[PDB]
């Protein structure tokens, strides 16, 4: 079935590879048809979720028997379909992008969880992970424009999942699945239809931008997937190859600092559902940078530590200007901050205590003493400060690792003096 | 973030401040800037080099002065820029080497040469010398600018400070090179205010201007004015007016820089250039600076981040050529501003406001007397605050609208070339027609010609710009059906030859107005604008006067060239007049590579073969005796025009005595060789290239034919007693004998219809079947082809003896002949014949009755190439059908897997618009109407010169219906809606009165309330069909619709039901 619907997706080359903006000659004069748009897209995403579930049968299958469902045919079919979906040149759709990158993710998960790993890591081609990660870095550098996520936006640098191609998916529900309602008009439901009832790209999609917010909370969790599987690649090789050649510092830290800059410049104050999930996961991508720069410190050479000395040093510096934290160190008004941004997670503490824990009603007095500071450093991690001492010294030791002259010793003082040291 | 907030100019100033906090001699400041810029870059969705190459020229200007020490600064810069040293070195040599040459004599150019040779030491000297040759222009500019001297001794000394290889004194004497004076006028780094240092650098760079080769051997230092003459200025600007054309072709070199590593710093540098020149340049220079200049800075203007500087130079041009002229190029600017004012910020907005108020304070005559659509547009997009800019001009714009029946000017400015100008054209078309519709005023009881202009825009977008196609299409839709009737749908112009003085001069006015402004006002390669210059020195020598001393009326000493340039249409005189002060001549001609090889004619088509072919035929047929000749260097833009346009020299084969008639026969058979190239079983490579060769040679034949016909008509008009008149009858009959001979009719017709055409075949075949047998026996092969070309063009055994009556005023019989022979539902050709027939007289609900879908199975599922039956039927449902009907087919048409079809996809879009307002969401029904409009306006119409709209019936009827389906502007309000019942009674005015589809008294009203059908308005749906059937022999359709309405008990509808029954023929029922 894996390879099967893979060749089916090569059957439906048209929709997965439709011109980025329908360049003049090519026209988006489509019959406004999630009718067959549903047919193609649905097949693709459903089958990609089936690829995820097949990986799962082997993923929880005993790793004494992992030499079988891996073959060059799996890899090559996925080559073609992955490349058809992550269409760097044409206008992809976000269900398929999700699904493909998820397949990449579980693939990597098993690339680790296979015991006799060297043989099958030889089997999967290094250039083939490379053609995964060129498109996956492409993803991470593609962005999220909520206000127009349900509208033809810029050249794929705006993950949209346009209402024109919009349902949930199977191990996950990212859209509104509005077009699931038009599956509640998918067939006549009163007739032996030969061809089915329209689903419509136009009819599908000031009402509930919670739609965009939950879908973006996904795309956020998507980039958690992406960071964690970039991270999983980081583990698949301890001694490594062309996929991580300092590029998993370049692009990884580029995302890490892009998210520092976006969380600061807008997202805190933008103070939305995304905040805490994003900050937890990008501090985690910081930790990815950390373990790369410590253990995988062997690979990184001058050319690429010079291509991105910038990002590296100053992302570490940004996280660093925090530890002393003479502001509150307690729950006085950093809880005001927990209200100005972490208000979403305040709704969550309320909901978990009043709706969503059998025991977290009538608190036993040893837990709110902890809450006052724990949720407070949660919102601090939201608001760029008071990251767990774990996090802060991770960020510090990434930079103050004088074993490599990432910092100039005569100016590390000018660096640190923004905080001390 | 301050940079992020700031726009264009201030943004770039702050980005330079940021690159300063970047090289601020500290790692901390260094790297903080590095992170914030890279984050800024790939969260601006740009690239660091793409955002910094805007300011990197300035940065390397400040850096080149101390590069040797600042290797660390340069390397930090390049690691942040992501690119290497070289790719910015060469892409910005224009502004890094010049400042590099004039620093301390211990220059860093040797080190830059060692940069070009890090893996070798070939010759520092040779890298230096080829580099200086590549940039030999701002180096002189700097040498007289960044240290200010023109005495030859130290002048050459500084040229050879570390560059001795610029030897032999000065290599070829182009100190007044087009490129030299470009790259120095580029240095016009002006600002808003007049600083002492900036003013003095501008004055001393113009001193560098006023030093050129004239004194580069016979030499003060040109750092002041005390060394300039008040007399040499007019010839000086003559030379500089030669200069300017190549100057701004170098401008287009930097702007339209195909390299890609280029950016917009060069574009604002070109802004500076044009500014400087028109500023210190007088009237002649600033008028010869009109043609390609608007294109150079409009390319600047389209770029977001030099829009500000673009309007700066645009405003100083506004100051630099007053109201009586330049009214050509306010269209581009009022268009760009009315078109992007939904973007324009505070600074862009107040500089454009300054544009406008200068326009009002100087050129009210230009705006309101010369281009009235400008006033109407600049008050038809009023949110820009144009009243808030002048206000009391509102009375003037009111005058402009009311005093003028302004349909023709609307057409002409609508006839303009590109998307932005026609974009505002059609926007105000919308507002105008809304005003006319709502105030029952659109003269309809030209508009038709602005209609045709709109559709010609559409077809120039036939595979282009879907969005303005849909705007264009809803504009044809809001203008209406139109079937001549009330007006006249209009479209070999004036007496021409190659013989006599004044008529060849008018042929040349045609030549200039139909080569320069179309394809040379729009040309983008500096080499070919230099060829533009060449051909128009040929032009201005054939109109050789006013090019030496003759003025407008300074002396009035002779009327000859005054009457020349006064017979000359003002666009022509203004577009080519200024060059008259340029005296340029061509070179010794190039090689030959002879002709008459059909092998290269097949493997070449039209890229070079027919063009060298035209080269030879001109250089042997006119030889400087005519303005034909030196166009000899068309080095492929105006191809299918000029290959014929130089194919009239035939007359000199009266008594040839030359190889010219020999090569005339040879060129005719070269065309027949292009014929013999007959698809050879190949692909697109044929179906495009030698196809357009086919239209090329059609135009050449149509061109010789038109020359002959005018040669006849004009010459005989006085009287008819000179029929022979010295061998001219022999020459004309001999040429037409050759034309009666050359006709490979079969291949001719085959490829003629291979191209989307009809008349080429029509006329060629007309003559060569004038040469036919009296009985039609040569017809067997070529009688199966006009009945396949007409089915698109529109000029529309037992089975072969049934359709005798088919459409002969009496359909019913042959019509059900078809519905029978297709009840067999097994022969598709006759099936389409059926549907199209019982379709033409609009039996649309029997068409949806003869549906293979609401049956034992759905219709022909996932309809392959046999979907044309859907094509014929969905419209049948789509106006005679409802929630149930439209839906049951709408979920039976999608069907295919690709979106290939166009007609049934149109009718699909509007079927799903109807089911959309079954769901009743009017706005996204307008969205499906956008999809339908885009579809028809892109994939459903072609150009004029083919098809009067009688056979675009389906198309324009569908268009009128689409507007009525979903358009909200004049009838957008609810108050409007009630009084629009009265205003729908006026839909016939715009559409017409033809029973085909133009009759819209209450027929289209039976659709207004059908689209607006909700509870009380759903009860009014059938009530609005009161005088709908007033039109209804072919009334089976009227029957179905009227049954639907009688389902509401409308007495008028019952009355018209009686009407249809009677019209069948009956009296007393």
């Amino acid at each position: 079935c894996f390879l099967f619907i893979c060749d089916l997706i090569r059957i439906y080359h048209h929709v997965l590879k439709v011109p980025i903006h329908e360049s003049n000659m090519n026209l988006h004069v489509e019959p406004q048809i999630f009718q067959y748009e549903l047919i193609d897209y649905l097949i693709i995403s459903y089958s990609f979720d089936l690829l995820e579930g097949i990986l799962r049968v082997l993923q929880s299958h005993p790793k004494q028997t992992y030499m079988e469902f891996f073959d060059e045919n799996i890899l090559k079919s996925f080559e073609f379909v992955y490349k058809l979906a992550l269409t760097i040149s044409y206008k992809p759709m976000v269900n398929v992008i999700f699904s493909a990158v998820e397949v990449v993710n579980i693939i990597t998960s098993i690339i680790l969880n296979m015991d006799n790993s060297s043989d099958l890591k030889s089997l999967i081609s290094g250039s083939w992970w490379r053609d995964c990660i060129t498109r996956l870095y492409a993803l991470l550098e593609k962005e999220i424009k909520s206000g127009d996520v349900y509208n033809e936006n810029v050249d794929t640098t705006t993950l949209h999942m346009s209402k024109y191609h919009d349902f949930f998916g199977l191990i996950r529900n990212i859209g509104d699945n509005e077009l699931g309602g038009l599956i509640s008009k998918l067939i006549y439901t009163d007739r032996l239809q030969s061809v089915p009832r329209v689903i419509s790209k136009e009819d599908i999609g000031f009402t509930a931008p919670i739609i965009g917010y939950k879908m973006e909370k996904w795309l956020l969790k998507l980039k958690d997937e992406v960071l964690n599987i970039f991270e999983n690649l980081l583990m698949i090789y301890g001694d490594d190859a062309t996929i991580v050649n300092g590029e998993m510092l370049i692009h990884s830290s580029k995302f890490l600092s892009r998210e520092q800059a976006l969380m600061i410049e807008r997202y805190v104050g933008q103070d939305s559902p995304n905040l805490d999930l994003r900050c937890h996961l990008i501090e985690h991508t910081l930790t990815i940078i950390y373990r790369l720069w410590k253990d995988h410190f062997k690979q990184l050479r001058e050319e690429q530590i010079k291509q991105v000395e910038s990002q590296l040093i100053m992302s570490l510096w940004r996280f660093l200007v925090c530890q002393t934290e003479t502001v509150t160190a307690n729950e006085r008004e950093m809880r005001d901050h927990r209200h100005l941004v972490d208000s979403l997670h305040d709704l969550t503490i309320k909901d978990q205590a009043s709706y969503y824990e059998d025991a977290f009603e009538d608190l036993p007095e040893y837990i709110e003493e902890e809450l006052k500071m724990q949720l407070n450093k949660r919102t601090g991690r939201i608001m760029q400060v008071k990251y767990d001492e774990k996090f802060q010294e991770m960020a510090r030791t990434i930079l103050e690792s004088k074993s490599f002259d990432l910092t100039t010793l005569e100016e590390a003082d000018s660096l640190y003096i923004s905080m001390g040291l | 973030q301050l940079t992020l907030t700031t726009s264009n100019d201030v943004f770039d100033t702050l980005l330079l401040k940021l690159i300063d906090i970047f090289n601020s001699d500290d790692y901390s400041l260094r790297i903080m800037m590095t992170l914030q810029i890279k984050n800024m870059a790939k969260i601006l969705k740009k690239t660091p080099y793409q955002l910094l190459s805007p300011i990197l020229p300035v940065l390397l200007r400040q850096l080149g002065k101390n590069l040797v020490e600042r290797k660390v600064g340069f390397q930090n810069l390049i690691e942040l820029l992501g690119y290497s040293s070289k790719t910015i070195l060469d892409i910005f040599q224009r502004y890094i080497i010049p400042y590099a040459i004039i620093q301390y004599k211990s220059d860093v150019l040797s080190e830059i040469a060692k940069i070009m040779c890090d893996g070798d030491t070939s010759l520092i000297n040779q890298m230096k010398v080829n580099l200086l040759k590549k940039n030999s222009r701002q180096i002189f500019a700097v040498a007289l600018v960044k240290h200010g001297l023109f005495s030859l001794d130290i002048l050459e000394t500084l040229f050879l400070n570390r560059a001795p290889t610029f030897d032999k004194g000065y290599i070829t004497a182009y100190l007044p090179d087009y490129k030299t004076l470009a790259e120095i006028t580029k240095l016009y780094k002006n600002s808003v205010t007049k600083d002492a240092s900036d003013s003095e650098n501008a004055n001393m760079i113009l001193c560098s201007l006023r030093f050129l080769i004239t004194n580069f051997e016979k030499d003060s230092k040109y750092k002041n004015i005390n060394n300039w003459t008040d007399d040499q200025e007019q010839a000086f600007q003559k030379k500089l007016q030669d200069n300017i054309l190549g100057i701004f072709q170098v401008f287009s070199s930097d702007i339209h820089d195909v390299e890609g590593r280029t950016t917009y710093y060069e574009k604002l540098r070109v802004i500076n250039g044009i500014s400087f020149l028109i500023i210190y340049a007088p009237k002649k220079s600033i008028i010869s600076a009109l043609a390609q200049i608007s294109i150079c800075l409009q390319t600047g203007l389209g770029l977001k981040e030099v829009r500000y500087e673009a309007f700066r130079c645009w405003h100083l041009l506004v100051r630099h050529l007053n109201d009586e002229e330049l009214s050509t190029v306010i269209d581009s600017l009022i268009a760009f501003i009315l078109q992007k004012w939904s973007e324009f910020n505070g600074k862009l907005r107040n500089i454009v406001y300054s544009i406008l108020d200068t326009l009002i304070k100087e050129k009210s005559d230009l705006i309101l007397k010369l281009k009235p659509y400008t006033t109407l547009a600049l008050v038809g997009k009023p949110e820009l605050g144009i009243l808030a800019r002048d206000g009391q001009f509102a009375r003037m714009v009111n005058k402009i609208r009311s005093t003028t029946d302004l349909i023709p000017i609307f057409a002409n400015n609508l006839k303009s070339s590109n998307k932005y100008v026609i974009n505002q054209n059609l926007d105000d078309i919308e507002v105008y027609l809304r005003r006319k519709q709502t105030e029952r005023s659109i003269d309809f009881t030209d508009i038709t010609l602005v209609l045709g202009a709109l559709l010609d825009t559409s077809h120039k977008f036939r595979n282009l710009d879907k969005d303005l196609c849909e705007k264009c299409a809803k504009c044809i839709s809001m203008i209406g059906v139109l079937d001549v009737t009330k007006h006249e749908f209009k479209r070999e112009n004036e007496v021409y030859d190659l013989n006599d003085s004044v008529q060849t001069i008018k042929f040349l006015i045609w030549v200039i107005n139909d080569i320069l402004v179309p394809a040379f006002w729009q040309s983008e390669n500096p080499s070919k604008q230099l060829f533009v210059a060449l051909v128009i020195q040929e032009s201005l020598k054939y109109c050789g006067l006013s090019s030496e001393s003759w003025d407008m009326n300074h002396k009035e000493l002779y009327p000859n060239e005054a009457k020349l340039w006064e017979k000359f249409n003002s666009v022509s005189k203004t577009t080519i007049y200024p060059l008259l002060s340029s005296l340029y001549l061509a070179q010794s001609w190039k090689e030959y590579v002879p002709l008459k090889y059909p092998s290269n004619n097949f493997k070449e088509g039209y890229k070079i073969w027919v063009k060298r072919f035209t080269l030879d035929l001109l250089k042997t047929g006119t030889t400087e005796n005519h303005p034909l000749h030196v166009f000899s260097s068309l080095i492929g833009s105006l191809s299918n025009f000029l290959l014929p346009y130089i194919s009239l020299d035939i007359i000199i084969k009266a008594e040839k005595g030359t190889p010219y008639a020999d090569i005339l026969n040879g060129i005719i058979i070269e065309f027949d060789s292009i014929f013999t190239c007959n698809l050879e079983g190949m692909n697109n490579l044929q179906v495009d290239s030698l196809r357009m060769c086919y239209e090329s040679i059609f135009r050449v034949f149509e061109y010789c034919k038109k020359w002959a016909t005018e040669f006849k008509q004009n010459y005989s008009k006085l009287h008819g007693t000179f029929i022979i008149k010295d061998t001219k009858t022999t020459n004309m009959l001999l040429r037409i004998d050759e034309f009666l001979r050359t006709t490979p009719s079969d291949l001719l017709a085959q490829r003629s219809l291979e191209t989307d055409s009809f008349e080429r075949s029509a006329l060629y075949l007309e003559q060569c079947y004038r040469q036919n047998p009296h009985d039609k026996n040569q017809n067997g092969q070529l009688l199966k082809n006009l009945q396949i070309t007409y089915e698109e063009i529109g000029d529309i055994n037992l089975v072969s003896k049934i359709e005798e009556l088919q459409y002969s005023e009496n359909w019913k019989l042959a019509q059900d002949c078809f519905n029978v022979l297709g009840k067999f539902s097994d022969d598709p050709k006759t099936t389409t014949r059926m549907l199209k027939s019982m379709y033409d007289h609009q039996l649309y609900s029997q068409i949806i009755s003869n549906s293979s879908f609401h049956s034992s199975d759905g219709k022909i599922s996932l309809s392959p190439d046999v979907k044309e039956w859907y094509s014929i039927g969905l419209e049948a449902a789509n106006l005679e059908g409802n929630v149930q009907t439209l839906k049951n087919w709408v979920e039976q048409i999608e069907s295919l897997r690709n979106i290939d079809d166009r007609e049934v996809l149109l009718q699909y879009n509007i079927a799903k618009a109807l089911i959309a307002i079954s769901n009743e969401d009017p706005l996204r029904t307008q969205k499906y109407i956008h999809n339908s409009f885009r579809l028809i306006g892109t994939n459903f119409i072609t150009s004029s010169k083919e098809t009067t709209l009688l056979k675009k019936q389906n198309l324009l009827m569908k268009l009128h219906s689409l507007y009525d389906l979903s358009f909200l502007s004049s009838a957008k309000d609810k108050f409007e809606y009630k009084s629009n019942t009265t205003i729908l009674d006026y839909r016939m005015e715009r559409i017409g009165a033809d029973f085909v589809p133009n009759h819209y008294i209450l027929s289209m009203r039976k659709s207004f309330d059908q689209l607006k059908m909700n509870e009380q308005a759903d009860a009014d749906l059938g009530k609005t069909f009161f005088t709908l059937a007033q039109l209804a022999a072919r009334l089976d359709i009227a029957s179905e619709s009227l049954m639907h309405c009688l389902e509401r008990r409308l007495p008028q509808a019952e009355l018209e039901f009686a009407e249809i029954l009677w019209k069948q023929g009956e009296n007393d029922r």
